[PDB]
């Protein structure tokens, strides 16, 4: 069983470093934007059963155009990320869904796993809030929320374990 | 044996051309005697005239006569311009579907390095992004820099080594390894495209697979032949319905 999961979000919102957080453990302050699509890989085990994720970040700057998105096919589950501290990020969630239902296209679009991660609270200038992102979520066919910091280890193995469990169940439908 | 210069009746275009130019050499401004301008040498590149110190008879292909026409003869120029042209030789400045489109439909072997050119910068920008890639970037850069950035832009030395039928060579070398290189590594697969049409996701699609896609050339999204020419973009028809709402 291999799962695939993929990373969206606004430029330097956290994504390369939920992603570093999660799979290695680690953190570094200094900002290096991601310029092309790439992927890591964890083994984790759900129930005897071993299961690969295979977590794709982004380039949520500005290098879409020219180049394409067909890795987003077969994607099991799907990640938005916002900072909580950049309002305007937190709005453009709704832009990033609706586009990878598009460039994706799976069946039943809106009963497809979604998980929603609040970055940084650990900073203090926090705008977005939580009962703010979790009402906009509960809109979207109840999607999980999960307010995260990458730096401080905060909700990181609870966000992608519930992405692991999600991506895992969307798997095995489509082969039926 | 005295030449017979003077002339009361020079011809009407040169008077024309040198009085223009308040009948200064164009290359010193000595002012020439209205009634020997029969002695002054026309400059094919600069389109002035000169003195017989200044233009001595030095041949050039002219670049206006070589992307009107495929043109290479040498015309007769001036000192300053047979050097000023030896000096741009090699300079990127000659813009071919700004000054004439309708040289690509009448000579093939520039079409080629055309289609060789738009190939390479859609090669090019995949290869930046793809961290495998990086001895096959270098390779890019074993031509001039401007032939995998820019699609239009020629030097004289890129039209004649054209018109030698050497660049499409050192071209298609090119883009096999690059067209081989997506191929076979699948990080540059994952930035290939599915048309928003068709939806096949059994056939992703690349920007320099000019056979089989046409890129819109404002979103840069990929689609099929068959699924596009007609009608408009998809992805601009939201891009654009977005701030749409917002405003
Ligand atoms: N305090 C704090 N800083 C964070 C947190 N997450 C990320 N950062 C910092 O914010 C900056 C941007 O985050 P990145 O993950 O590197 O950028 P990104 O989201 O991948 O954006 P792109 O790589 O351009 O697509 C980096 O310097 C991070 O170290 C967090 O949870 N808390
Ligand atoms: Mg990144
Ligand atoms: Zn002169
Ligand atoms: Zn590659
Ligand atoms: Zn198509
Ligand atoms: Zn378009």
């Amino acid at each position: 069983v291999l799962l695939k999961v993929i990373i969206l979000g606004d430029s330097g919102v956290g994504k390369t470093s939920l992603m570093n957080q999660y799979v290695n453990k680690k953190f570094s302050n200094q900002y290096k934007a991601t310029i092309g699509a790439d992927f890591l890989t964890k083994e984790v085990m759900v129930d005897d059963r071993l299961v690969t994720m295979q977590i794709w970040d982004t380039a949520g700057l500005e290098r879409f155009q020219s180049l394409g998105v067909a890795f987003y096919r077969g994607a099991d589950c799907c990640v938005l990320v916002f900072d909580v501290t950049a309002p305007n990020t937190f709005k453009t969630l709704d832009s990033w869904r609706d586009e990878f239902l598009i460039q994706a296209s799976p069946r039943d679009p809106e009963n497809f796993p979604f998980v929603v991660l609040g970055n940084k609270i650990d900073l203090e200038n926090r705008q977005v809030a939580t009962k703010r992102a979790q009402a906009w979520c509960y809109s979207k066919n109840n999607i999980p929320y999960f307010e995260t910091s990458a730096k401080e280890a905060i909700n990181v193995e609870q966000a992608f374990q519930t992405i692991a469990r999600n991506a895992l169940k969307q798997e095995t439908e489509v082969e039926l | 044996n005295a030449q017979i210069i003077f002339n009361v009746h020079p011809a009407p275009t040169r008077k024309i051309a040198v009085a223009k130019q308040n009948y200064r050499c164009a290359g010193c401004g000595i002012r020439t005697d209205p009634d020997y301008i029969k002695r002054l040498r026309y400059c094919e590149y600069l389109g002035k005239y000169f003195c017989q110190c200044c233009h001595e008879n030095a041949q050039m292909a002219i670049p206006s006569r070589v992307l009107r026409k495929w043109d290479f003869s040498k015309y007769y120029v001036s000192n300053f311009s047979k050097d000023l042209l030896i000096k741009i030789w090699n300079d990127p400045l000659f813009n071919v579907q700004d000054i004439n489109s309708a040289l690509y439909r009448k000579v093939k072997l520039l079409n080629q390095v055309r289609l060789l050119r738009v190939q390479l910068c859609h090669m090019k920008n995949m290869f930046k992004t793809c961290r495998l890639a990086k001895e096959l970037l270098d390779s890019f850069d074993t031509v001039p820099g401007h032939l995998t950035e820019d699609l239009h832009l020629y030097s004289l030395n890129d039209l004649t080594a054209t018109r030698k039928g050497e660049l499409g060579p050192r071209l298609a070398e090119l883009t096999r390894a690059g067209a081989t290189h997506v191929e076979r590594c699948m990080l540059c697969q994952a930035k290939g495209f599915i048309c928003e049409f068709c939806q096949n996701e059994d056939d992703i699609i690349f920007p320099f697979e000019l056979h089989k896609c046409r890129t819109c050339e404002e979103c840069k999204a990929c689609y099929h032949k068959a699924c596009f020419k007609s009608g408009s973009c998809p992805r601009c028809e939201r891009l654009q319905a977005r701030r749409e709402a917002l405003a």
